[PDB]
């Protein structure tokens, strides 16, 4: 209960929906033998579908006037009320994963200019140089706020205009 | 085969390399892990 | 010189004179973190720092944890000592570490302000009288003065010796900790307990008997 | 590395251990002392771990050997280990305070002797009774040899006082495991070794045990 | 000089000689820039001269009989009618520390910010012992001697205090009525283990 909500192991439209949806699987569980595969696969659906429930609820994931998990994507209303991990602990997440390519993606495109035609080595990847920063990327927001204190990340106004 | 070995270093062919690879581990990820609404513990 | 692969190619950034006149320097960057060299000294500065405080964590969990396992001291564990000493007290931890922050950010802020001019603080008038001692050495990192109570500091040679052997016990610490925060969830049980059951049954008492080496 | 005695007769030496320092034989595998800063420093944490250790094994074995021929003394018979929780005239904190101030005079007055040497014998009061001159960390003399002796054959006698160190070093490091494997007076377990010397080594109390 | 405080040490070079209760003893090499020595000069004398002060005040109480150095701020809170000698004085507590804050403030800001001086020549001295011809420098070496053992006793005050809850005297007289068992090693606090 945040912003007119309720937790969904505390709702009831939760609960009803997750008994709309094993009343679907078992209505179609009826037709099949208990030994049989097409019957072996819904009850692990089920079983897949019942811990999906049961691990929404374990998380003290928000539900409201229609029973499904709403999320906080707000620190401070997620920080407080211990919800994070909905929002604050995957923008973080994310944000690694993120940064990463583009750094790993950017020492790829600096260390090629020094070369004789760079250009072909954009088509043919130089695997062994490539991988290699890939691995030693790992650490890119140490290295980045390093370079981002020198002036050796932002080019100065040698970049391109038309007509100032 | 170094020039074959060009030829799966070009930009298509590790584009579907990688892309299966990343593919296929977030396949086996939401095999191992089933569905990841929430970061939970 | 002695590295931590005996066939690895040193990375160059550790082999200039500047780093390879430098405590634990045993060629191991393969992230290549310190390449730019006051990149490599602001992290020389965080390790030595990471590692005088795990020193002294390490030193304030087991030594009054194995003092507790032979007798003599009723200490509780270190994941639970928190929990405990708060009612044998008188702040609230808020009021607590307020007061904390304030007495080590006064501390910090003037070495982070050496760092980054060495003799900042042994500018005359910054102290009453006593910003004469804070200049450290030729080499930061290492104040002296009146952080060397003993006067170790003064050989210039045995001295290598006491940066190298700072470092590995510093290094062995940090270990330790990241040990003890892990021996902590994966069993539940004290770090001299986890010792404990390591030695009266090594071969299936172990992280290999758990759910966390999980296949 | 010459003719001198060996620890393996016909071994290769490190080649720093020559003989100035007392006893050596060569024994150094683990090649602890190269650097002479810790060598000095290691034959001087020798001759303390040793005269102290000479000191517990006569201090263990004459009040055990005194004891169980049978005398009469307020503490007879008590074992090493029992002499702790055994009650004096006062408790033995307070005993703890008066070593913890008396060796912290002696071992800072050996201690400067060692970074300075010839530079620690003179008394604070007593300004005339000194140490004479000429003598090296660890053999102090003067009031210290009282009977006169080391007035000639001082390298024998300092092998003499390392090798009869040596073996008391092993003594009380025998003293530590033998009395904690069985738990007897380590004058006792003489007696079990020499009652049955076939029927208990150290690898039938050993097996019993485990 | 005239001392050594630990014999076959070498004198700090940024001490002199002349300078009245001088051994060499910085191992810290706290006092090396002059300015910072020339204010320690004056900051030890003035430390000193207020532990004398202090350290009197602590034992005549307990020569005196009026309870103890720690209990004689006990009135202002727990209830009131501070005494002296016996007398009474209608003070709480909220006046006098407005009285000592304004005169003694006084007193400092013509001592501190007036100069640099700790051993005025003048009016503090009445009956006229120093004239700095001779008799100064033997004379200001006793005043660093009995100052350094108060500075001394008053840190054997508090820590004794800290742990055994006694006064000065009130622990002496068992010291003296226990030689073996009413030191600093009975109590669990200076020496944890034994
Ligand atoms: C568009 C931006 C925005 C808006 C409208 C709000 C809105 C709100 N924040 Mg908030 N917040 C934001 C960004 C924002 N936040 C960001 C970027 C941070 C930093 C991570 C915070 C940190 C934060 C804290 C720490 C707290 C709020 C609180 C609040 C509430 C007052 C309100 C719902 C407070 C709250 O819960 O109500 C008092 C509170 O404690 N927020
Ligand atoms: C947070 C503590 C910390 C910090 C700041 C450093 C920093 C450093 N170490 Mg060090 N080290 C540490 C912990 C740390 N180490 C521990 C615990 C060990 C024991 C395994 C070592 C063992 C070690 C060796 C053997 C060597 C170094 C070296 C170095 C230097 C260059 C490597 C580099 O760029 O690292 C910068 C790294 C950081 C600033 C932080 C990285 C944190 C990562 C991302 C987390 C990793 C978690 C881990 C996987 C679990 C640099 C000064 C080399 C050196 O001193 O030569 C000059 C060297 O030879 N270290
Ligand atoms: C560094 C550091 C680390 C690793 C921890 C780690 C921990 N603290 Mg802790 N703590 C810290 C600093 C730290 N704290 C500081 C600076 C303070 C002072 C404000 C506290 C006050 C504190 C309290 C009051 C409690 C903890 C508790 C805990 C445990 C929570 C689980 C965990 C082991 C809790 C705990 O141990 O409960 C079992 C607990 O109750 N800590
Ligand atoms: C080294 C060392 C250490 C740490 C001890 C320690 C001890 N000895 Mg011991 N001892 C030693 C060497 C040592 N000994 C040697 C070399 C001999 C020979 C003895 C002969 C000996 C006897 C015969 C007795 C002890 C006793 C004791 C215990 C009480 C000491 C006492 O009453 O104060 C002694 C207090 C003194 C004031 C004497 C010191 C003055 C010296 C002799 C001046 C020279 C204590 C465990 C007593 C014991 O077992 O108690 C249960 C006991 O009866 N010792
Ligand atoms: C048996 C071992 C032994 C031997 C051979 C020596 C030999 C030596 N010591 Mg040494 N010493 C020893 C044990 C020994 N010490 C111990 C245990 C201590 C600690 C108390 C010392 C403390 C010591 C000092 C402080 C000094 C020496 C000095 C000397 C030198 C000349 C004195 C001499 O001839 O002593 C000959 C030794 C003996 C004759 C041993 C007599 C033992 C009898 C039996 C008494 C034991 C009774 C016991 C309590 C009960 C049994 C010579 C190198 C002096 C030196 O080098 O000056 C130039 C010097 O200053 N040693
Ligand atoms: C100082 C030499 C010394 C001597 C004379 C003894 C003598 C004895 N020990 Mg002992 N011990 C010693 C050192 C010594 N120990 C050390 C250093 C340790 C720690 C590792 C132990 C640990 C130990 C245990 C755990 C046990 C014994 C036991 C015994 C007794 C049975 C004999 C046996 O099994 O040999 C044991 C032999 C060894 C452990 C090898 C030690 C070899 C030494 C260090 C070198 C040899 C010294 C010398 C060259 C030869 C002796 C002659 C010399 C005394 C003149 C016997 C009385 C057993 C017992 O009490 O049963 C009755 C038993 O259970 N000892
Ligand atoms: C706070 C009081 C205080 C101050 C300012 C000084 C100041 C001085 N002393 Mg002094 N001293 C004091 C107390 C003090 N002393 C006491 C109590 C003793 C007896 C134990 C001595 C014994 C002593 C000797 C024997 C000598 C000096 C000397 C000196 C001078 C140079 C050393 C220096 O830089 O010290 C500066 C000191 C400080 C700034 C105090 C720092 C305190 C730190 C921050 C914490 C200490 C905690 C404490 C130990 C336990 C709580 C300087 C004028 C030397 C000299 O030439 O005499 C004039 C000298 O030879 N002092
Ligand atoms: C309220 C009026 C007042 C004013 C304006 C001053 C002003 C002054 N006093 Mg002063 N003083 C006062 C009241 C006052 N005092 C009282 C009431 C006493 C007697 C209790 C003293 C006792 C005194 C001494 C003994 C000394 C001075 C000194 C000084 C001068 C140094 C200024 C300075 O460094 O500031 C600093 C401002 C402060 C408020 C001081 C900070 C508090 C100190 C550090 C006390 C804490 C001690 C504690 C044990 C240390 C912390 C623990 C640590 C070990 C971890 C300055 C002229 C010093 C001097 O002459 O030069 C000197 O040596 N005064
Ligand atoms: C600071 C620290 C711990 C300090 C702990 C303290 C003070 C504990 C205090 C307490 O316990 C007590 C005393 C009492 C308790 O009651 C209360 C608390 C408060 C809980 C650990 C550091 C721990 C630091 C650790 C573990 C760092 C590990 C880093 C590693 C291994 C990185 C290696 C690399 O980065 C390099 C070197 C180079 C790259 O190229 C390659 C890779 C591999 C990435
Ligand atoms: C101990 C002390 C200073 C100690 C400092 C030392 C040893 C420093 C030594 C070093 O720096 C050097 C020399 C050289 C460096 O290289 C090394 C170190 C080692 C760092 C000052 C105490 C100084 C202590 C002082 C000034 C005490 C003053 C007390 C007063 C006035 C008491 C008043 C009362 O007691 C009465 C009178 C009546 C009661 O009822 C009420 C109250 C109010 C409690």
């Amino acid at each position: 209960d945040i912003a007119g909500l309720t937790p969904c192991s505390e709702s009831k439209a939760y609960a009803k929906l997750e008994k709309k949806e094993l009343k679907t699987l078992e209505k179609r569980l009826k037709q099949y033998e208990a030994d049989s595969a097409p019957a072996v696969a819904l009850k692990a659906t089920m079983e897949r579908t019942k811990a999906r429930f049961a691990n929404y609820a374990k998380a003290g994931l928000l539900c409201g006037n229609d029973g499904l998990p709403h999320l906080i994507a707000d620190p401070g209303l997620a920080l407080k009320y211990g919800h994070a991990g909905e929002v604050f602990i995957p923008t973080f997440g994310f944000l690694y994963v993120a940064g990463y390519i583009g750094y790993v993606g950017r020492q790829y495109l600096i260390a090629v200019k020094g070369e004789a035609k760079p250009t072909d080595k954009e088509i043919i990847i130089d695997v062994p140089l490539a991988t290699k920063l890939a691995w030693q990327g790992a650490g890119w927001p140490l290295a980045a706020v390093q370079e981002l204190q020198r002036g050796t990340l932002l080019e100065k106004e040698e970049n391109i205009t038309v007509s100032p | 085969m170094k020039d074959f070995t060009t030829y799966l270093s070009t930009a298509p062919v590790i584009a579907t390399i990688w892309f299966t690879f990343t593919a296929g581990l977030l396949i086996e990820i939401n095999r191992y892990f089933p569905d990841p609404l929430v970061f939970s513990f | 010189r002695q590295s931590w692969l005996p066939g690895s190619q040193i990375p160059a950034h550790l082999d200039t004179p500047a780093a390879q006149a430098l405590a634990g320097n045993f060629g191991f960057d393969p992230l290549g973190l310190g390449k730019d060299p006051v990149a490599l000294r602001w992290y020389q500065q965080a390790e030595l720092i990471h590692c005088r405080t795990a020193m002294a964590g390490v030193a304030g969990i087991l030594i009054p944890g194995l003092l507790t396992k032979a007798g003599a001291l009723n200490v509780p564990e270190w994941y639970d000592a928190g929990k405990v000493a708060i009612e044998n007290s008188f702040a609230p931890w808020g009021s607590l570490l307020a007061v904390q922050l304030f007495l080590c950010g006064f501390v910090e802020a003037k070495r982070w302000q050496d760092i980054r001019k060495p003799g900042s603080q042994g500018e005359p008038g910054s102290f009453l009288g006593f910003e004469a001692s804070l200049k450290g050495t030729s080499e930061l990192g290492y104040p002296g003065g009146p952080f060397d109570p003993l006067g170790l500091s003064k050989e210039a040679d045995k001295w290598a010796d006491w940066k190298l052997k700072e470092v590995k016990n510093g290094r062995l610490a940090m270990l330790a900790f990241l040990g003890f925060v892990a021996q902590k969830y994966a069993t539940g049980a004290g770090p001299v307990d986890n010792l404990a059951a390591h030695l009266k049954d090594p071969w299936h008492v172990n992280y290999a008997t758990n759910g966390v080496s999980l296949p | 590395d010459a003719a001198l005695p060996s620890w393996m007769p016909g071994a290769d030496l490190p080649g720093y251990l020559n003989g100035t320092l007392p006893g050596d034989f060569g024994f150094d595998p683990l090649y602890l002392g190269q650097d002479p800063v810790k060598l000095k420093w290691y034959a001087q944490a020798e001759l303390m771990n040793a005269r102290f250790a000479m000191l517990a094994v006569a201090g263990i074995l004459v009040p055990e050997l005194l004891s169980n021929i049978g005398f009469s003394w307020p503490g007879a018979g008590v074992a090493w280990y029992d002499a702790g929780k055994f009650e004096y005239f006062a408790p033995a904190s307070s005993l703890f305070g008066v070593q913890m101030l008396l060796f912290a005079w002696v071992e800072i007055r050996r201690y400067q002797d060692f970074v300075k040497p010839g530079s620690a014998n003179q008394d604070p009061i007593f300004t005339n009774n000194k140490l004479p001159d000429g003598n090296e960390p660890g053999y102090p003399g003067g009031i210290f040899d009282p009977f006169g002796w080391s007035k000639g054959d001082i390298k024998s006698l300092k092998l003499k006082e390392i090798k009869n160190g040596r073996l008391a070093m092993l003594a009380f490091a025998g003293f530590i495991g033998q009395a904690y494997t069985t738990g007897t007076t380590p004058l006792k377990n003489l007696s079990t070794h020499l009652a049955d010397p076939w029927s208990t080594t150290v690898w039938q109390n050993d097996l019993a045990r485990l | 000089k005239a001392g050594n405080w630990l014999p076959g040490s070498d004198a700090p070079a940024w001490l002199p000689d002349d300078l009245p209760g001088n051994y060499g003893f910085d191992p810290l090499s706290l006092g090396k820039e002059p300015a910072s020595l020339k204010r320690f000069t004056e900051s030890e004398v003035i430390h000193g001269r207020w532990a004398m002060l202090g350290v009197a005040g602590s034992l005549a109480v307990e020569l005196l009989g009026y309870g103890n150095w720690y209990d004689a701020p006990l009135w202002a809170v727990n209830g009131g009618k501070a005494t002296w000698f016996g007398i009474e004085v209608p003070f709480d507590l909220n006046a006098l520390l407005a009285f000592e804050f304004v005169a003694m403030a006084a007193a400092e800001g013509q001592r501190g910010d007036a100069g640099g001086v700790v051993y005025p020549g003048g009016a503090f001295d009445p009956l006229g012992f120093a004239k700095d011809s001779s008799k100064s420098g033997e004379l200001k070496l006793k005043e660093i001697k009995n100052g350094r053992l108060a500075m001394v006793a008053f840190l054997g005050f508090v820590a004794q205090h800290a742990a055994t809850g006694k006064g000065p005297i009130a622990a002496l007289g068992e010291h003296l009525a226990n030689p073996w068992g009413a030191n600093f090693a009975t109590n669990g606090i200076s020496v944890p283990f034994f």
